[PDB]
């Protein structure tokens, strides 16, 4: 994930 | 939420709250929402994107705590997810930035009001507050960019919307806030929506009623000077959600 704020909650970031 | 207050679902009852299930069992909390209607959740798509699988998610109605269960809570699997399909993401801004949620618990059944699960009214069209206006927002999300964990219990906080004018000026988010979007804000800059929190609701009271004005949706950090919280308009989303519903 992006733990940088609001947009990221549930992503894949690879 | 940082800032704000500990509150419980019965101050809140349209909360919806959102979690994914993990290959191996484990559950994790994803993402806010609203009732709209006892068969519907609104919330964002940047919250599913990644993951566009209805069958991962749990919805919660009824619920004040992360990780324990609340009385009069009900549990309610995903039937439909719809996202948005224009939905796209830039550096900070998030563009229709907004889907709606089928929920049926495993007996077939929508959601049943009580005390502490009401549906939300949503607004009606291009009727929003006047700039200035106090609404609420309500979350799971963390208290303090240092977090790393979310609060167990329930939080939420009032923050006054904030002109076009204004969200649009250099030092806040230049163009890249647009006309379907609202931004909010504490005055003091102590007090704010975050990570977390996103797809959760923005209510104001609009003319007696207790109206879902915005969707929590994106901000460049949280509670940061001359960094509003950005919020989905709802009142530009009413076709769209009307033809999904």
């Amino acid at each position: 994930g992006x733990a940088l704020g609001r947009g990221c909650e549930n992503h894949r970031c690879l | 939420i940082i800032g704000g207050e500990f509150t419980t679902i019965e101050n809140q009852p349209w909360f919806a709250a959102i979690y994914r299930r993990h290959r191996g069992g484990s559950v994790t909390y994803v993402c806010g929402g609203s009732l709209i209607s006892p068969c519907w959740v609104i919330s964002a798509t940047h919250c599913f994107i990644d993951y566009p699988k209805k069958e991962d998610y749990i919805v919660y109605l009824g619920r004040s705590r992360l990780n324990s269960n609340t009385q009069g809570e009900m549990k309610f699997e995903v039937e439909n997810l719809i996202l948005h399909k224009d939905y796209s993401a830039d550096t900070l801004a998030h563009h229709n930035d907004i889907a709606l949620l089928k929920i049926r618990s495993k007996e077939g059944r929508c959601a049943q009001p009580s005390r502490t699960i009401q549906t939300i009214a949503l607004p009606s069209m291009y009727n929003d507050p006047q700039f200035g206006t106090s609404c609420e927002i309500t979350g799971f999300g963390k208290e303090q960019s240092t977090d790393y964990l979310y609060p167990e219990q329930l939080k939420m906080t009032v923050v006054k919307l904030i002109s076009h004018r204004e969200c649009q000026q250099p030092h806040y988010y230049g163009s890249e806030v647009t006309t379907k979007m609202l931004c909010a804000a504490d005055p003091q800059w102590k007090t704010d929506s975050c990570q977390g929190d996103s797809g959760g609701p923005l209510v104001c009271s609009l003319q007696g009623r207790m109206t879902l004005t915005g969707i929590v949706s994106w901000g460049r950090g949280c509670a940061l000077k001359d960094k509003p919280g950005v919020y989905t308009r709802v009142s530009h989303f009413l076709p769209w959600i009307r033809s999904h519903t």
